[PDB]
């Protein structure tokens, strides 16, 4: 509570000002996603040092990602189209090649040590019997042994798979910058001179069959109740290289609805462009 | 000096160790020291623990694994206090020992280890291709020549590129990195042009005018905030080395052109760019402030964008729209040119523009950092000003500035207890002396003193004067920091007053320490305890004046006759406590114990003596003359006949009382009483209150009455006011050239555009004007200044407003102060006797000028720096005559004053004395121009040529000040006197040399023997006021004792024609 | 160039922070009141430090650690300039502290460090007046213009001067101004010190002809340089103060602290950077003044050091470590070494002699070394 | 915590240091000399932290609280 | 608001019984689980609250 005090004295949420500095509003407000289009960011992840609070930034340094930033090389040479000026994607794991230790593990490792010395000391707060104490110990050193488990099929093999996935053709926009204090999505809108612009991204709340709203929990299942191709190998199953035509087929089946799709509208709106007028008045100078 | 000369060299390749090193590179077997292996520092005001390694090391990146070491858990183990260099050491010394990099040591002492990719590789703990690369065939990290190490691993890899993570340079932080390195293979210049152009089609990339290791490589940045961030470091880090490039230093410039080149960007960074290449003289000035760098960078631009220089904004206009060319002064280029032909194929940007400096004369003045700035205005300036327009001042918070009433007074502890005497004048007091003086004292009894002397005296209390003293030997005590002092020493007395608890020297000259867990409460003194110290004090120097000890004798009593609960008396009995057999005790009507109720007459019965009697009876209860005579008259007697040594005060002291007293001595049988009237300098400075000193001697007293004595001059010459007493103003509104200011001070605040404006136009009353913002970031500055009467004597003169406001332009923004700090200026600041005496004498000649009709000009000889302008009117013409004094030809003819500049004859033959004028000799009569002291023979000489040469001419008035002898007798037997002394039979008041005195009667007698109309008048208690609240200047003790006794043997000879 | 990078701060900076370390834990002890070693503490450190009586420094409080004192580069020079006026008024004395009633001003400023250190310094004397002035001037000093002000009075036992204009001027304009400089300090006080940024014969003889047209008072006068002044700034300190004879003698001509200013003449060529030199040619003499540094085989070490004694007068070598077989070599150049070896084209040396050195005879040493471009000399 | 015996200075030094630090008044800075800011209202607001009308009138326009003229600045 | 008052207030409240209600528990030195089941009860009561 005393942190959280410090912490939300300097405001639930901050902007980026023009200069780079961070303004943050002072002000104890709940966030909304109406926000995320907003100049406003959460003020949890600037990772800017605070004077009282530095358990609160240092346990909001465990949400840093652990991956890298690959270039969408293999899409660029299709000339695949991209909103971005270097199209780039944000790769969550990178591939551990011969080492005994899983950097992604060892990061964890790292984690539940700290989050083990946050729970400890919450429970010695509220005098808590040893064992439940001991408990919540054992379950998160038991975490820890299933995510090296996994571990080494989400950076070895899942890797690959979104690196294969950011060249697809429709993939056009960056996902990341990795940076979550500043990564703030690219706004594109069709605006024109007679009429309101469209937002591509808006918060337009239709869930398009459920695609837009996100569990948490589902890294419940991954960690715990979910087998790899990788962890089994003790029989080996072979990987599979799925065959590239049934992206590709349906990519270009998109590419060329949504390429034709508009071409009536903008045949008659290239002929109309010059048809826009003002009034205006010819006073006149001088006589005849 | 203009040719640059610096030594260019890659840096970061000399960093990079022999392979042979690398083994023993973390030092295995010794701990890493302080200031040579690391740099811990906790800077506990952000609460931030900051580590940094140092030599190979600065540039580490580190695995995860790294970083699940303990070393790095330290600072959460500490949030609040420094990590102990114990556990700091022992931590960094076993993760120093968990790390090795993957090399092969060989024979060739051409050889370098490629520590970026070998520390890398580790970092990802060989998974990444270059890490698989290096893990293979560790001796690929070896290099001779620096590009090649590089291009050795492009090539094993097939890729056009490694994209590099940055090191933070705390390792502390675990913040995501704003940027990234990326490293290019491009092994000719050409290939460095392709990336380049192709860059410049990109979002977000950046590079550096020439590349380490001689290989192209570009940053990556993630946000705009970043490369706005880092394109800021780098400016600054350009123009320190441009600046010390042009103090033509020899420089150590690891690149020549240190700030980077975007080669794709938003507007915001090309701004940046932009103003960064000007190489603006804002930066050298200190103009911008720095602690928010980027912004004022931004600030700089616009400015720039919409110079009113056309060349300079040209010039910026031109460098944004080119953003992706790098510009460059001539003087640089040569140093490229250099470094090009000692390596023929160094990498450096192929895309740049030689720019020839636009001279700018603007010499701002300026200083980041603490201390708020102490103006001295001047009279007059270069501009002119026409009609500027009222200037507000804003509402100023506490928090910055507060206005106490009175400044405390600063002083050493021995001067508290000094005293002035006035001994009696008159051989006899005739009855129709002793009818007129009864007259002036009944009908100055019967209606108040004046009331601005009395508020005066009920604002400067000195008991609020003394605290801020008092309370610090208090203070001191307290700790145990106070130590050596005599037994009988004055600061002895001090720690007496000071401490309620006995205290005790162990042995000689050594106070006892204080009792284990003790702190013993501060005496409780009402505002006349000090004042009756210094009494006693006053008795002691008087009993004999050669004493150091103030200890009462052996066997002996004193009897503090005025009482309450008279904390002098605890005091007093607290500082004697080491002599045995002391009798004191209060003895009041109002008296509490231990001192003993009751009234004086003393009853009859009772029986009562002493050594030493202090009376300080005062009738609380308002009453007719006559009855505060008599009771006075008993008081006086009764003190005398108890004692052999009285020490009685005199609230009313008139001539007729004083001598009243004296005859009222000389009535009681067989007693011949030797007297003197006193004053300490623990009495409140403005009160004429005053002790008489009665005490037998074997002789009948030669001149027993008084007559003029200072003591009384005080009381006598105030008198009921024709005007209420003068209320201090704080003015906010300062119109240009008004003239219509009460005395006061101007206090507030103004944008810090105005401020030179505003500086310009209270030059017109103020003499000097303290200013300062309260940080960098608030625009507002804070301004404080008092009117000064001599000043507005200056300015008003005439009714040209010129200033130097083309100087105080040259202060905005950084160049006048800066203070978080709350600054507290009184209402009334503390001023020297001397210069309050100076003061006093110029209301005097000023008010008796004004009286005077038709005078063309006032001619003050040695007027020094025009000090007696405050007394001639703004009308009539003024001259001085001082060797000594500054010319000012603008100044002068703007301001209606001549200035001779020469030495003054006094000889009656050189005198060229006009008609119609008053001639001021302040001070001048008793020094030569060169500053030694003129013979007192010499003296006289002058004035009697000055009063013969101006007997001729019709209409002229001389004011002749000079110094009566009788003050050398009684600073001889006085001792608060810090200023005034009396070296070897002269005065010597302020820094002066001691000069000889004229006595009073032989130079009333030459001019009497001249024929010349003279009046030998000195200023009073009301031109003390008026100067007091002209000035704004509170008195102070010492100079509250020693002001009459030094202001009556002033005289200022008059002589009128 | 050599004025700005011989800076006297850099120069100064290791003997004073070591001044700052050893207070820092309590490890000085006994000084005299008025000792330079006093005046040095002084600039040592930002608190006010205090003796507990003769000759012995105040234990510092408990878990306190002031801050040590900001110098910027003309402070310690200001301080000598204290000490030398301080010396000019008797010669004999030892305690360097102000008289009682007596004042000083150090002309000018900016936040002038010294006038806070220099207040620091006295703290035990009474009534003693210190005051910067300058035009730049920050509190407590005065911000004010010289000549001053008609109205203001100014006056002391001592005075510093350090103006200097910043603005590039005609020399006409510097002229006056330092005139109008050196006469208004001169007027101000018994004892003045001027600098002169332009110490010509010209400009001192005008300072003393200016001093001779004064009514009334002869100026004794003398050029001065103090030891904290920049090693190669010509700028010059003139010393003026009455006395009661007229001076014979009063101009100067070929005075050395002129000679040092009037000399310098914009140079044929460009100054002369130091380079480091790699490749050991033998007997070449195309090598520009620097040094030799670098590392050999502990093999060819023998050989190299009989190559480069054709330049290096001496030349300090070592191997890092008893395993590492590269032998590192510092040698400077010597003019006289090279005008000794180039007379006639022979090329003798001690070859065998070095060959005796290889392996273990040439120097160990696990610490980083240090070599300055440029070394002390007497 | 300190029923009988006075609280260290250490302890209420580092208590009213890190409350301070928590404390944090709704305002906008300005260029005028003549503003000053409503403390009264402030301080007041956010004690109950935002909710009377005063509160959501101060969180909504916190220049609100700057004020020339000191009666207008509740007349506002 | 984010935080209510009303709450808020009934948290420092319970913080102090908890204090309290802890001395008491030693001072009569009973076992720590009890205590702890009396502290959970206590800040479960707080959770109903808000
Ligand atoms: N990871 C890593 N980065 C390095 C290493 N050496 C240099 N860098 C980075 O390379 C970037 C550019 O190198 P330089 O041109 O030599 O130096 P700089 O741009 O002035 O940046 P800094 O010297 O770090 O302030 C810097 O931001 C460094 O962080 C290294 O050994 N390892
Ligand atoms: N809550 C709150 N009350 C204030 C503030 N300022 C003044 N007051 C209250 O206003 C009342 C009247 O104000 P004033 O006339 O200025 O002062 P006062 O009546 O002499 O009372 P005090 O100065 O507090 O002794 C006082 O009782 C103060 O408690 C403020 O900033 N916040
Ligand atoms: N400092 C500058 N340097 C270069 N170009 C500028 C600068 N300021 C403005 N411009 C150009 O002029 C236009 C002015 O825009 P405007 O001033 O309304 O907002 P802005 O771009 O944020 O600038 P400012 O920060 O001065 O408000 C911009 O489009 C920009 O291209
Ligand atoms: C101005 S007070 C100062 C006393 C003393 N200096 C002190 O405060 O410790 C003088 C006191 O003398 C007392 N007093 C007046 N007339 C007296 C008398 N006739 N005999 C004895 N005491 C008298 C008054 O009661 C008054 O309190
Ligand atoms: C003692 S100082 C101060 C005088 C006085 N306090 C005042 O300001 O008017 C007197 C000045 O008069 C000047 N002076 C001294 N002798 C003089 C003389 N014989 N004729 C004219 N001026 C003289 C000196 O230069 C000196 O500065
Ligand atoms: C070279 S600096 C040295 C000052 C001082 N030694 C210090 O740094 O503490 C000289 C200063 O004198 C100031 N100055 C220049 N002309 C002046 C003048 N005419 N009157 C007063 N000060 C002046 C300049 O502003 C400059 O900052
Ligand atoms: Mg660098």
């Amino acid at each position: 509570p005393v942190e959280y005090g410090i912490f939300v004295q300097r405001g639930a949420t901050y902007t980026i000002n023009a200069a780079g500095e961070f303004e943050f509003s002072g002000r104890n407000e709940k966030w909304d996603q109406a926000l995320y289009l907003s100049e406003h960011f959460p003020a949890l992840f600037s990772d800017v040092p605070l004077a009282g609070a530095n358990t609160i930034i240092a346990i909001m340094r465990l949400f840093t990602p652990q991956g890298f930033l690959r270039t969408d090389d293999l899409a660029i040479a299709a000339n695949f189209p991209r909103a971005s000026r270097n199209p780039q994607t944000y790769i969550p794991y990178t591939n551990q090649r011969g080492t005994v230790t899983n950097e992604f593990a060892s990061r964890f490792r790292t984690i539940v040590a700290t989050l083990a010395n946050v729970v400890n000391e919450r429970a010695v707060q509220d005098d808590m019997q040893k064992a439940t104490r001991s408990c919540t110990k054992q379950w998160l050193r038991h975490l820890e042994t299933q995510f090296d488990n996994i571990a080494v099929a989400h950076t070895d093999h899942l890797s690959v798979v979104y690196a294969t996935m950011s060249n697809f053709m429709l993939n056009f926009t960056n996902n990341f910058s990795g940076n979550h204090a500043t990564f703030k999505p690219d706004q594109y809108v069709i605006t024109s001179p007679e009429g309101s612009y469209k937002p591509i991204i808006e918060r337009q709340g239709e869930t398009v069959d459920g695609l837009t709203i996100i569990d948490t929990s589902i890294v419940w299942p991954i960690l715990c109740q979910c087998t790899y191709p990788l962890v089994r190998q003790s029989i080996m199953e072979e990987i599979v290289y799925p065959d590239p035509s049934t992206t590709l087929s349906q990519s270009l089946s998109v590419a060329q609805v949504l390429s034709k799709l508009t071409l009536p509208d903008a045949f008659i709106n290239m002929i109309l462009s010059g048809g826009d007028s003002v009034v205006m008045r010819t006073y006149q100078t001088e006589a005849d | 000096m203009w040719h640059y000369t610096s030594i260019n060299n890659d840096t970061r390749v000399a960093l990079d160790p022999k392979p042979n090193q690398i083994r023993t590179i973390t030092k295995p077997n010794t701990v890493p020291q302080l200031g040579t292996d690391y740099l811990y520092t906790f800077n506990s005001q952000r609460r931030s623990h900051t580590l940094r390694l140092l030599g190979p090391f600065q540039y580490f990146n580190f695995s995860e694994t790294d970083r699940g070491h303990p070393l790095f858990r330290l600072p959460l183990k500490y949030p609040s206090k420094a990590i102990p260099a114990d556990e700091l050491i022992d931590n960094l010394h076993s993760w120093m020992r968990s790390v090795h990099l993957l090399h092969v040591r060989s024979e060739d002492n051409t050889l370098r280890y490629n520590w970026m990719l070998g520390v890398y590789a580790r970092s990802t703990n060989y998974t990444t291709p270059v890490g698989q690369l290096v893990v293979n065939a560790p001796a690929i990290l070896n290099y001779s020549n620096p590009q090649d190490a590089f291009n050795s691993v492009f090539v094993a890899l097939g890729i056009d590129y490694i994209d590099i993570p940055i090191t933070n340079s705390n390792i502390f932080d675990d913040s995501s990195t704003p940027y990234n390195v990326r490293i290019w293979h491009a092994p000719t210049m050409t290939e460095v042009n392709h990336i380049l152009a192709l860059m410049r089609k990109s979002t977000l990339v950046s590079t550096h005018s020439s590349w380490h290791w001689n290989v192209l490589h570009t940053f990556h940045y993630r946000s705009e905030s970043d490369m706005i961030d880092h394109f800021a470091a780098k400016i600054l880090e350009d123009w320190r080395q441009k600046e010390k490039l042009d103090k033509g230093a020899l420089v150590e410039a690891d690149r020549v052109i240190q700030r980077l080149i975007p080669l794709s960007s938003s507007t915001y960074v090309q701004r940046l760019a932009a103003i960064g290449a000007l190489y603006p003289n804002e930066f050298t000035e200190n103009v911008l402030d720095l602690s928010r760098l980027s912004t004022a960078l931004l600030q700089l631009s616009d400015t720039y964008y919409q110079h009113a220089n056309d060349q300079l904004r040209r010039l910026y206009r031109r460098m944004y729209n080119d953003s992706r060319t790098l510009y460059m002064t001539q003087r640089h280029q040569e140093l490229l040119l250099a470094q090009i032909t000692a390596d023929p194929n160094i990498l450096l940007y192929p895309y740049t523009y030689i720019f020839t400096t636009i001279p700018t004369s603007m010499n701002y003045i300026s200083n980041t950092g603490q201390g708020r700035i102490k103006h001295s205005l001047t009279v007059t300036g270069a501009t002119e000003h026409d009609t500027v327009a009222d200037i507000v001042l804003g509402q100023t918070g506490e928090d910055v500035i507060t206005i106490s009433m009175v400044e405390p007074m600063s002083i050493a502890v021995e001067d508290m207890y000094g005293y002035v005497l006035d001994t009696p004048t008159r051989d006899i007091w005739p009855a129709d002396e002793q009818i007129e003086q009864k007259g002036d004292a009944v009908a100055l009894y019967d209606t108040k003193t004046s009331r601005a002397l009395g508020m005066f005296n009920n604002t400067v209390r000195i008991d609020d004067l003394l605290s801020p003293l008092l309370s610090l030997v208090y203070r001191t005590y307290i700790k145990g920091d106070t130590m050596t002092m005599t037994q009988g020493s004055l600061d002895h007395l001090t720690l007496c007053a000071a401490v309620d608890s006995d205290i005790t020297f162990v042995g000689n000259r050594m106070i006892a320490p204080l009792p284990e867990g003790y702190i013993p409460k501060p005496m409780h003194r009402n505002n006349s305890t000090m004042k009756m110290l210094s009494l006693y004090v006053a008795l002691k120097k008087l009993e004999n004046f050669a004493t150091n000890s103030y200890l009462m004798a052996p066997d002996t009593s004193i009897i503090l006759l005025g009482a309450e609960r008279e904390p002098a008396v605890n005091i007093l009995r607290r500082f004697n406590r080491n002599v045995s057999n002391v009798r004191i005790i209060g003895m009041g009507d109002r008296a509490v114990e231990p001192n003993i109720r009751v009234r004086v007459p003393f009853p009859i019965d009772k029986n009562i003596s002493a050594d030493f009697i202090i009376c300080d009876i005062n009738s609380y209860e308002d009453q007719s003359f006559e009855s505060m005579f008599s009771e006075t008259i008993s008081v006086v007697t009764t003190c005398a006949s108890a004692a052999t040594r009285a020490l009685v005060k005199i609230n009313h002291p008139s001539e007729y009382m004083i001598n009243s007293v004296i005859e009222r001595l000389s009535q009681l049988g067989g007693v011949f009483y030797h007297t003197a009237l006193l004053k300490t300098a623990s009495q409140n400075p403005y009160s004429y209150e005053t002790y008489i000193y009665i005490t037998p001697i074997a002789a009948a007293v030669r001149f027993p009455f008084y007559s003029n004595s200072a003591m009384i001059n005080r009381y006598m010459t105030a008198v009921a006011d024709d005007e209420m007493p003068i209320i201090p103003s704080i003015h906010t509104v300062i119109k240009g050239h008004s003239n219509t200011y009460s005395p006061g001070l101007f206090c507030g605040c103004v944008d810090v555009q105005s401020a030179p404006l505003a500086l310009s136009q209270l030059k017109s009353y103020c003499s000097e004007a303290t200013t300062w913002r309260v940080d960098s970031d608030d625009n507002l500055v804070n301004i404080i200044a008092r009117i000064d009467p001599a000043r507005i004597a200056l300015e008003f003169r005439t009714r040209s407003n010129t200033s130097a406001y083309h100087e105080y332009q040259r202060y905005v923004p950084n160049g006048l102060g800066f203070k978080v700090r709350k600054t507290r200026e009184f209402r009334y600041m503390h001023r020297e006797v001397t210069f309050i005496h100076k003061l006093m004498m110029y209301a005097l000649i000023r008010e008796q000028i004004s009286l005077t009709e038709n005078m063309t000009q006032v001619v003050s000889i040695g007027g020094r720096n025009l000090a007696d302008i405050s007394v001639v009117p703004l009308n009539m013409k003024y001259v001085v005559i001082d060797p000594a004094t500054r010319i000012e030809t603008l100044t002068q003819e703007k301001k209606n004053i001549e200035v001779q500049s020469r030495p003054f004859q006094f000889d009656a033959a050189n005198m060229d004395l006009e008609n119609n004028s008053i001639y001021l000799f302040i001070a001048v009569i008793m020094n030569e121009p060169n500053g030694a002291a003129t013979p007192a023979r010499m003296q006289m000489d002058k004035i009697r040529n000055v009063a013969t040469a101006m007997l001729t001419r019709t209409n002229c008035v001389a004011y002749i000040s000079f110094y009566e002898a009788g003050i050398i007798t009684r600073l001889d037997q006085s001792t608060a006197h810090k200023t005034i002394r009396v070296e070897e039979g002269r005065l010597k008041v302020a820094n002066y040399v001691p000069v000889d005195t004229l006595v009073e009667a032989d130079v009333t007698l030459m001019l009497r023997d001249i024929g010349i109309t003279h009046e030998i008048i000195r200023p009073s208690t009301p031109e003390l006021i008026d100067a007091c609240s002209n000035y704004g200047i509170r008195l102070g003790s010492t100079g509250g004792a020693v002001l009459d006794v030094f202001n009556h043997y002033s005289p200022v000879i008059k002589l009128v024609r």
